[PDB]
RNA sequence: GGGAUAAGUGCUGAAAGCAUCUAAGCAUGAAGCCCCCCUCAAGAUGAGAUUUCCCAACUUCGGUUAUAAGAUCCCUCAAAG
RNA sequence: UUGGCACCUCGAUGUCGGCUCAUCGCAUCCUGGGGCUGUAGUCGGUCCCAAGGGUUGGGCUGUUCGCCCAUUAAAGCGGUACGCGAGCUGGGUUCAGAACGUCGUGAGACAGUUCGGUCCCUAUCCGUCGUGGGCGUAGGAAAUUUGAGAGGAGCUGUCCUU
RNA sequence: AUAUGUUAAGUGGAAAAGGAUGUGGCGUUGCCCAGACAAC
């Protein structure tokens, strides 16, 4: 998990989404999933 | 020419009023009740002298927030004593002592003298629907809001 | 197993089988009465009342603590019993037992329980310093003029005053002790005593309170 | 206090004290805040009929 | 919502009773009961339900997909039922049943007893195969997530539990 | 040891015919939070509870007496100062 | 932190280091919980949560600081008048003596070395540690108690089995 | 208190470059049931 506060897709297959007012990315390679922080 | 009435001890009657605080806000009913428990609502009203009347506040673990105050609502308590700063979230008060949450709430809005704590001496919250004052026959009151 | 009162006696010590050394507390627990029982529809709370030595009758002029007075012998007498010296109550038993006028005997302990012991800890008088806070010296040399006073109390300004917990000189007392997890290692019936392992809080003569332990 | 004793005293026809005497000056009556609510206080029929007439004014 | 507009809700030999608040639903293993919503009303044609939504808000067009997917779900676990089965990948991993409990041997100094809950059923196939059926589809997937994280799959091998179908990410870490 | 949580991990699940830990719901999860353990504590003026003991006349009840249960002054002391 | 400014104090806010005694922040040194790894295992790297407790003896220097010797789970960084002299010391420096280098025609000077060189106060108020007398608690007493609240405690190594 | 609306952050009740499917208002222009917009 990268924590900082430019959260950016590096994927093409990654997405943004919002949990408990945080926005995210998700992809499937365990590297790219960042929070905004 | 000075003519005004002021009243006495021999001159005030004090009568009982019973309150339900279930569906309602706290706050909305409590700055209600701290103008019955001061003389506000009477003409004959003076100052100087304790011209209010007795409530009763029956159901109180059924009182109701807005927000997301349940959660986070602190109220922060410290006791003298060197990093002695306590606390608890208005959910969880209510859900232990609900009658320490709405006492608390009404005892700071009447003013801080001789005579405001003499006046809030005269509440008596219970939780539940029922108390004990049935000999003082008190009337239910329907607040306006 | 549960609750008994008893004067301390002295230490001594015992050898157990395979000969090993045992400091040992002589403990003298007889005329021990239950007295009243509470109950939680009456009190709120369940607990026997247990009384532990018995003093002398009510006298018409007496001026000293060794008789009983009016009160005391009608709330003995209410149970068939005489008056008592100490009496303490037991939250931790069940109160199912014990009738009412019942003697608690020695033995309801065995060898081999764990017990929590209570006391009065032993009167040390104003002491205060480095003996009641367990505080450094200061040189007793090259130039010093700082040997047994407390160091500084506090800051500058920011607190322009001291704190509510500072530690100063003022009495080491008498205070209440517990001594958790201690042991039985023999009972005697004949002379009432119970022996158990190690020391605990007080005085010799003074009162003990021995409980099962809660943990 | 007048004012305090005033509004009481209109709480009781449902009104406020600001409708009371807006509607009061409307009416044209010219009494004071000080006789006003000595008569709430000693001559209830009167002050009702006071009422009345601020809120046939407006 | 589309999935909520598109209500079937075709039954079966499963009657659905409604009791305002919440509903309830009997069948071949049926007995089970649900508070669904306040502000949507439901019309049954002559068997099957159909959802409307009024309004149409966007909480009531968002709640309206999931009052549609609640009732299909518990309609349709007690006409055929719901099954979640896992796999033990790894060596002398072993797991067999203790009658209605579990117990697992997956390489810690201490077999793991997962006793059983209510309308709940496991069984083993070949000591190596878990399989949990059941008529509630979030009871069941709750279950087959808590036995599987008691040792997930680790990506230089793979061993440890794993669903039946679950694709494992594999690196290639060499001394 | 129990309860509620943090970062995190989830189940079901729409908005958005897919997907998704979240928006309705349901779990889990720190030597940290609240209890559990030890001591003080009703001047808690909101002054709480239980058991037992004691109960008077004068009188202008203005108070005067004499007292009850129970204390104390004084004296012999220490396990206390 | 080194500075800029000159607003309180020149009918005095009087001192670096050490000692005694602490108390708070978290931007975490150890111990607890996690994600990613260029993480095979044992070890690590980086980031996220977390302030409950803990966080060493010496040699050299007046030294803060620093280097070194042995340990330890670890030897965290900061605020408190760079916390604390009506609680202590007085090694250093802004006092009178003397000497060296250097500068000065000289009396003298340096901020350069070196040896010597007086540390006052019986606690009134708040504060804090102990310990009593008075009244109150709708009769007066003796004993046993509930607990609203408050304080205390809270660390961690090695070895053996699997 | 009378009307209309916005906010869900206790924002209101202390800050930037940047980042982001948070939600209103206003336009221009694409693909529209002959079948897109996805799933298969």
């Amino acid at each position: 998990m990268k924590v900082r506060p430019s959260v950016k897709p590096i994927c093409e297959k990654c997405k943004v989404i919002k949990r408990k007012g945080k926005v995210m990315v998700i992809c499937e390679n365990p590297k790219h999933k960042q929070r905004q922080g | 020419m000075r003519q005004t009435f002021m009243a006495n001890e021999s001159n005030i009657e004090r009568k009982w009023y019973v309150i339900d605080a279930e569906g309602q806000t706290l706050g909305r009913l409590s700055s209600e009740v701290a103008s019955i428990l001061r003389g506000k609502n009477k003409v004959t009203y003076t100052p100087h002298v304790d011209t209010g009347d007795y409530v009763i506040v029956i159901n109180a673990s059924k009182i109701e927030f807005t927000g997301n105050k349940e959660t986070d609502k602190v109220y922060y308590r410290h006791s003298n004593h060197p990093g002695g700063i306590k606390s608890i979230t208005a959910g969880e008060l209510r859900r232990t002592n609900p009658e320490r949450l709405i006492e608390n709430s009404i005892k700071g809005m009447l003013p801080s003298t001789r005579l405001g704590e003499k006046q809030g001496k005269k509440l008596f919250v219970y939780g539940g629907a029922e108390h004990p004052h049935a000999a003082q026959q008190p009337e239910n009151y329907e607040l306006r809001g | 197993t549960k609750g008994i009162l008893g004067r301390k006696i002295g230490m001594t010590q015992v050898f157990g089988e395979n000969g090993e050394l045992i400091p040992v507390t002589v403990v003298e627990a007889k005329e021990n009465v239950v007295l009243q029982k509470k109950t939680v529809e009456v009190d709120g709370y369940n607990a026997i009342q247990v009384g532990f030595e018995d003093k002398k009758a009510y006298k018409k002029d007496a001026k000293s603590n060794k008789y009983a007075n009016k009160p005391a012998e009608g709330h003995a007498k209410k149970a068939d019993a005489a008056p008592k010296r100490f009496i303490r109550e037991f939250r931790n038993v069940d109160v199912d037992a014990y009738e009412v006028g019942q003697e608690v005997s020695v033995d309801t302990f065995v060898a081999g329980d764990v017990i929590d012991v209570t006391g009065v800890s032993k009167g040390k008088g104003f002491q205060g310093a480095i003996k009641r806070h367990g505080q450094s010296r200061g040189p007793m040399s090259h130039g010093s003029h700082f040997h047994r006073a407390p160091g500084s109390v506090g800051m500058a300004s920011d607190a322009s005053r001291v704190f509510k917990g500072q530690k100063m000189p003022g009495r080491m007392g008498g205070n209440t002790v517990t001594v958790q997890n201690l042991e039985v290692v023999q009972v005697d019936t004949e002379n009432k005593v119970i022996l158990v392992k190690g020391n605990v809080p007080g005085p010799k003569k003074g009162l003990v309170e021995i409980r099962t332990s809660i943990k | 206090l007048w004012i305090t004793r005033i509004n009481a005293a209109a709480r009781q026809h449902e009104m406020s004290y600001s409708r009371l005497m807006n509607g009061l000056k409307k009416a044209g009556i010219d009494i004071n805040r000080k006789m006003l609510s000595e008569i709430a206080i000693s001559d209830e029929k009167a002050f009702a009929q006071l009422v009345t007439k601020a809120k046939d004014a407006l | 919502s589309r999935v909520g507009k598109k209500i079937i809700d075709i039954p079966s030999d499963v009657t659905v009773t409604f009791d305002g608040n919440h509903v309830t639903v009997k069948g071949p293993k049926g007995e089970l009961s649900r508070t669904l919503n306040e502000r949507m009303t439901f019309k049954q044609e002559e068997n099957t339900i159909e959802v409307v939504r009024p309004s149409d808000s966007k909480e009531d067009r968002t709640n309206h997909g999931t009052t549609r997917a609640l009732l299909n779900n518990m309609v349709q676990g007690v006409s055929q039922g719901y099954v979640k089965v896992l796999e033990l990948v790894g060596v002398g991993y072993r797991a067999q049943m203790q009658g209605k409990d579990l117990i697992l041997n997956v390489g810690y100094s201490h077999p793991v007893e997962i006793k059983a809950e209510e309308n709940i059923t496991f069984s083993v196939e070949k000591n190596t195969v878990v399989k949990v059926e059941g008529i509630s589809k979030e009871q069941v997937g709750a279950l087959a997530s808590n036995i599987r994280s008691v040792r997930p799959p680790e990506p230089y091998k793979g061993k440890g539990i794993r669903y039946q179908g679950e694709y494992v990410r594999r690196k290639e870490g060499k001394t």
